[PDB]
């Protein structure tokens, strides 16, 4: 019932890598 | 996929495998939106923290499949790439922010029973069918288990989660071309993309006019089917401005 | 035009063995 994500269109923090067991 | 199931012949005609010519490995997956144009996550083809830069030449797709390693001849196409096309702001440096590229073929593949077109979202749709709990289907030639690869494409079934639950599983910044899916701790299902799955589609079927639907890409998770953890998807609607001018 | 309706299921009226469940989880209740 709660939106999962903005219905709009597109105009710091860590890196994916360095997290331990990261999948991609 | 992680506590998945064999799809059915036919059941996902728009999954793309994304095949590096040397070594021969799947790379990733990807969806057919058009007879020329494959969708698939940039990060697939560009990610320098780990020396990944795969160019046209490195590649082949391959349309129609169901086993992950038998030629299946009159039923599957294999096609090259004219022209790889990865978004502008695509953010690799951080946290795969816009994880997604486009695509053309060589030569535009004919349909069939095992190879056929999903739909993008329109808004209607996007806003209908975007709602936590509203479960998409992830497929995907993957790995079974967290870091053994399945004989035949994989299924499975997973709830859109609330926002404020996909930022509070992880350290990771989310933003809003991102949205998670995936079942709770206390919810007695599961289910996960894992490695071999990045880039294939998260597609939702409308009640409305019953098409299928790509909402996402699988972008990227914290392990396979972990407690507390939930998988990422590229929000495909909020880049339909970008996939528009491509093509 | 003709996007996301399948050969082997829509075309044919014939249901996958687990859409039910998708379709399941749109209703609120
Ligand atoms: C990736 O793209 C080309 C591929 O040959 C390469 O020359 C270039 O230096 C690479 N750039 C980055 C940012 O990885
Ligand atoms: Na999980």
């Amino acid at each position: 019932g709660e939106p999962g994500a903005p219905i709009d269109f597109d105009e710091g923090g860590t890196p994916l890598h360095e997290i331990p067991g990261i999948r991609l | 996929i992680v506590e998945g199931s064999d799809a059915e012949i036919g059941m996902s005609p728009w999954q793309v495998m994304l095949f590096r010519k040397s070594p021969q490995e799947l790379l990733c997956g990807a969806s057919l939106i058009s007879d020329r144009w494959v969708l698939t996550a940039a990060h697939c083809l560009l990610y320098p923290p780990w020396d990944k830069n795969f160019t046209e030449n490195d590649l082949l797709v391959r349309i129609g499949k169901h086993s992950r390693t038998r030629y299946e001849r009159n039923i599957e196409k294999i096609s090259m790439l004219e022209k790889i096309y990865i978004h502008p702001r695509y953010n690799w440096r951080e946290n795969l922010d816009r994880d997604i590229a486009l695509m053309k073929l060589k030569k535009p593949v004919a349909f069939s029973d095992y190879i056929h077109p999903v739909c993008l979202p329109d808004r209607e749709t996007a806003a209908s069918l975007l709602q936590a709990g509203y479960k998409g289907r992830v497929t995907g030639w993957g790995n079974l288990k967290e870091t053994g690869q399945p004989s035949v494409l994989q299924v499975v079934n997973l709830p859109i989660v609330e926002r404020p639950v996909c930022k509070d599983s992880t350290r990771i910044r989310i933003t809003d071309n991102m949205f998670c899916a995936g079942y709770k701790p206390d919810e007695g299902k599961r289910g996960d993309a894992c490695e071999g799955d990045s880039g294939g589609p998260f597609v939702m079927k409308s009640p409305f006019n019953n098409r299928w639907y790509q909402m996402g890409i699988v972008s990227w998770g914290e392990g396979c089917d972990r407690d507390g953890k939930y998988g990422f998807y590229t929000h495909v609607f909020r880049l339909k401005k970008w996939i528009q001018k491509v093509i | 035009a003709d996007c996301g309706l399948r050969p082997l299921f829509e075309k044919k009226s014939l249901e996958d063995k687990t859409e039910r469940e998708l379709l399941e989880s749109y209703i609120d209740g």
